[PDB]
């Protein structure tokens, strides 16, 4: 008993895996040629943006909800391109055509499909290759604007912060990336776990264009934790030798003080210890 | 002819000559390509003259004015310049050595030789 639910979510998915069994096990100059070879890659171009078009506009409600049922199951014994067969034949799409691998990371995001080992690959979590560079942050560009939309979940904030921390500041001129941080300013747990990403990581946020791009994320953070972004003011950044690196963190260090003496003499307290204030007058002196 | 005068020695007839390389790209070029690559040199090179000699508000035009109030073109190149005019003002000698070690790629050696003459002149 088949639904029509069912019928046209079979072949959607696996017109998907003809296309990719061939780019990667095909010679290059034997059976193909390479006029022939700009309109096969050219026909996987406009087969996923037919299949995001279904997952994201809403009008087609019935086939959304078929592939996440399949994506998450296996093959019927083997008779499917099933979902870990047809993932291998991605990733060594990686290399020789980066702007198709782009457009298989927004699908697997639509379903409900959230899989640390496919993501791992693609972002390198802990010269160089020229065009993986466009996959590598094309990839975190794609991870954020699906953390973004549905931020309930926060098993997914807490693993982006605080393995790509370089990777996450040196975006912030981005649509989506720019999008991720304002939600971070808004919660009050998540932004306690984006300032002790940077204490790590002030060895490589030196050089003079890195260190722009962190003073606009940390420009307005959430008043319940303005007491660990003063420490981080004092001991690590100021000390940089740019005499406007160390004029622009005068402006940002001097407005954190303002807004917690008008607000509640109580919750600031508990928040930059007695213990603590002592510590940061004897580094000035 | 602005490399002429920095071999001449013409450091106050050098800023004569790179106020009229930009006056022309804003009537011709607003930019555009072939001028586009004229006004990046006229003002890494007319800020790393007003601190080698540092004209009196007499003699400091209205042009000399405008570009003065925006540091107290490339983003590597743009952030180490609005740091130097400050230093310079502020007579710190720790800070204007380490930024002529983080200069010297980014500049051409004729734009490298007016980064000597003000390093020494304030120390």
């Amino acid at each position: 008993k088949n639904l029509p639910e069912e019928t046209f979510s079979r072949f959607l998915l696996q017109l998907v895996g003809i296309l990719l069994e061939d780019i990667v096990t095909k010679q290059l100059k034997v059976e193909m040629s390479e006029q022939q070879h700009t309109f096969y890659c050219q026909e996987l171009g406009t087969l996923l943006m037919c299949l995001i078009h279904i997952f994201k506009s809403g009008m087609f409600r019935r086939i959304t909800a078929a592939a996440t049922r399949l994506f998450r199951s296996d093959g019927c014994g083997g008779s499917f391109y099933t979902l870990d067969s047809l993932n291998l034949r991605a990733r060594s799409m990686i290399t020789t055509h980066p702007a198709l691998v782009l457009l298989w990371c927004q699908i697997l995001l639509l379903v409900n499909h959230t899989d640390y080992r496919w993501w791992a690959e693609v972002q390198q979590t802990p010269l160089g290759m020229c065009n993986r560079e466009i996959v590598r942050r094309g990839a975190l560009i794609l991870f954020c604007d699906y953390v973004c939309q549905n931020l309930h979940d926060s098993e997914h904030l807490t693993w982006l912060i605080v393995n790509h921390i370089q990777d996450l500041i040196s975006l912030s001129h981005e649509p989506p990336v720019q999008d991720f941080i304002s939600a971070v300013h808004r919660n009050s747990a998540a932004s306690g776990l984006f300032i002790q990403a940077i204490q790590s990581r002030c060895e490589n946020l030196s050089t003079p264009t890195m260190l722009k791009k962190t003073l606009q994320c940390l420009e307005g953070i959430h008043l319940s934790q303005s007491g660990a972004v003063l420490t981080l003011y004092v001991d690590r950044l100021l000390c940089t030798p740019f005499r406007v690196l160390a004029r622009m963190v005068d402006i940002l260090a001097c407005r954190r003080v303002e807004m917690l003496l008008a607000a509640n003499l109580q919750s600031s307290m508990a928040q930059l210890p007695m213990e603590e204030l002592n510590r940061i007058q004897e580094y000035l002196q | 002819a602005a490399s002429c005068q920095l071999l001449a020695r013409d450091y106050t007839g050098a800023l004569a000559v790179f106020t009229r390389m930009q006056r022309l790209a804003r009537e011709h070029g607003s930019a555009l390509g072939a001028f586009s690559d004229v006004l990046v040199r006229c003002e890494v090179s007319r800020v790393l003259l007003l601190l080698l000699l540092q004209p009196p508000p007499a003699k400091l035009l209205p042009e000399h004015a405008q570009t003065l109030e925006k540091y107290s073109l490339p983003e590597e190149l743009f952030l180490l310049l609005q740091s130097l005019v400050m230093a310079t003002h502020e007579k710190d000698t720790e800070a204007i050595k380490s930024l002529q070690v983080e200069m010297w790629p980014l500049l051409t050696a004729e734009q490298n030789h007016l980064l000597h003459l003000v390093l020494q002149e304030t120390i």
